[PDB]
């Protein structure tokens, strides 16, 4: 339940 | 802005039917306080006498210390009590669901002060039911937009409470089952949420109270049955869900001593569910699941209790379907390409489904999870062997902390569309 191990934080930085 | 200022300004607010659980992305655990307002309204002189002139004139309390305050001095509360989202959507044209949807904005804002030079305002991450038209996600926006007039605030966006749920649990292929008062959300998520899929369910928490203060009138406890706080309290302790309902009504027949119990509701008072009717608990965690059994239908048929369908906007939500045969029905409804992705991880969420087995009990009664599978054995077997169930760790807690890593990430290059219904906005 970290943030760093979290996959959805590269999926939501990538969005433009 | 810092990626160490994001992770302290980072603001989440869950907008539930029943309780809104806010607050910055350093808490351990969001606070809570109830989704309602209190209108002062046809005060007596005595009363109006002791109020401070600056609530009176506001005519509107929100917070659970303030709204008991001055509740008890309030003598019809039906009329002035207002619960803005009890079905999930405020309507476009109520006037007094968005000024107490306001009011709660400004109390949770208000509960953080300042004391750090360097803050420049929060970034505000805002969850909706899936439920929500297009003139809600307007409505948030202009009341946030107001609101930056009396506190700092950087930026804003909204998410659906389902897709928070997923951020929560680090599942990016997965079915949501969101429970909580008012309905029951069921939703796909593969990388966003599939719209298409969204089914949804006119039960939740409520039909339990419901049906639990049906059972304390059938006992013997009418007067106490008419105070909702203690209904509460009741359906919390006493209730259970079974296994399979008619073999645990045939055990609690048997051996009701097993399942009589006792709740203490204050120094003074105490209900009793004595041995005729200690096999009524099932019916209580039941009722969210699946609702067509005859023990339930007797009280529709006395006019003692409602099971229907009800239609918000482009959405139907039923009233008869059960939990399996809604999360089946999602997946129908979407490519095979995304079922294949998404049905092997099914995620329970919501307060709705916070049941625990007393010990002793694991003969016949069930927990969400062991609840919810039983019922995909029996409607899909071949889904069943394949697929995982589980409850989150913190029911009413993860659609919160879904928010906050989801204001943590969102790019804020990326600035809202109203084509896609995604980004932020600047006030
Ligand atoms: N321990 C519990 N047992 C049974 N029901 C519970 C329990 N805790 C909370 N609930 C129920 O959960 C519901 C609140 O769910 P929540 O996730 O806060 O969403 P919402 O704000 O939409 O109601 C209420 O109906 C409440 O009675």
């Amino acid at each position: 339940g970290g943030i760093g191990e979290n996959e959805w934080v590269k999926i939501l930085r990538s969005k433009r | 802005i810092s990626d160490a200022y994001r992770l302290k300004y980072t603001f989440g607010v869950d907008f539930g039917t029943s309780y809104v659980k806010y607050g910055p992305i350093t808490l351990n655990e969001p606070k809570m306080v109830q989704t309602r307002g209190l209108f002062l309204r046809d005060l007596p002189e005595s009363v109006k006498m002791r109020i401070p002139p600056d609530v009176l004139a506001r005519g509107l309390v929100v917070g659970d210390e303030e709204v008991r305050k001055y509740l008890s001095s309030v003598r019809d509360v039906q009329r002035n009590l207002k619960y803005p989202l009890k079905d999930g959507v405020a309507r476009r044209d109520d006037e007094e669901a968005w000024r107490v949807l306001k009011e709660l904005a400004r109390y949770t804002l208000a509960q953080f002060p300042v004391s750090d030079p360097e803050f420049a305002g929060w970034l505000v991450a805002v969850a909706l039911s899936a439920l929500a038209p297009d003139y809600m996600y307007k409505a948030i926006f202009d009341i946030y937009d107001e609101l930056a007039s009396e506190f700092k605030i950087y930026a804003v966006t909204i998410l659906p409470q389902p897709l928070a749920v997923a951020i929560a649990e680090n599942a990016v292929n997965c079915v949501i089952v969101e429970g909580g008062h008012g309905n029951i959300q069921v939703a796909p998520i593969s990388f966003a949420l599939i719209r298409e899929g969204l089914v949804a369910l006119n039960r939740g928490g409520a039909e339990a109270n419901a049906i639990t203060r049906e059972i304390l009138k059938d006992i013997g406890y009418s007067d106490i049955a008419r105070e909702e706080y203690a209904v509460e309290v009741v359906k919390r302790a006493v209730g259970l869900v079974p296994r399979r309902l008619k073999e645990a009504i045939r055990a609690a027949k048997s051996d009701p001593d097993r399942f009589v119990t006792k709740v203490r509701l204050s120094p003074v008072v105490e209900v009793e569910i004595p041995r005729e009717y200690a096999w009524t608990r099932f019916l209580i965690g039941e009722i969210v699941f699946d609702p067509n059994h005859e023990e339930i239908k007797s009280y529709i048929e006395q006019s003692r209790l409602r099971i229907e369908n009800a239609v918000i906007g482009d959405v139907t939500l039923y009233g008869e379907m059960d939990v399996a045969s809604a999360i089946i029905t999602s997946l129908r409804n979407v490519s095979v390409e995304i079922q294949e992705r998404v049905a092997s991880q099914i995620i329970l969420s919501g307060g709705a489904f916070s049941w625990r087995v007393p010990p002793g009990m694991e003969d016949v009664a069930a927990d969400s999870v062991t609840r919810v599978k039983i019922a995909l054995e029996e409607k899909s077997p071949a889904l069943a062997s394949k697929v995982e169930v589980r409850l989150v760790s913190e029911p009413q807690y993860s659609v919160w902390r879904g928010a906050v890593i989801y204001g943590y990430a969102l790019p804020l290059s990326l600035e809202w569309s109203d084509t896609t219904r995604e980004g932020w906005r600047f006030p």
